């Protein structure tokens, strides 16, 4: 999930935007 | 600013800035 992708590893814009409505 | 480790309030702040008027969902357990 987002924690694994952005907190425990380096985040990206591509992955943040997947969580926008 | 997004290309770093972002945890807790830092991650929610990034979501807020990136997603703008769309809003977002923050689901740390899923």
């Amino acid at each position: 999930g987002i924690v694994e992708q952005c907190c425990t590893s380096i985040c990206s814009l591509y992955q943040l935007e997947n969580y926008c409505n | 600013f997004v290309n770093q480790h972002l945890c807790g309030s830092h991650l929610v702040e990034a979501l807020y800035l990136v997603c703008g008027e769309r809003g977002f969902f923050y689901t740390p357990k899923t």
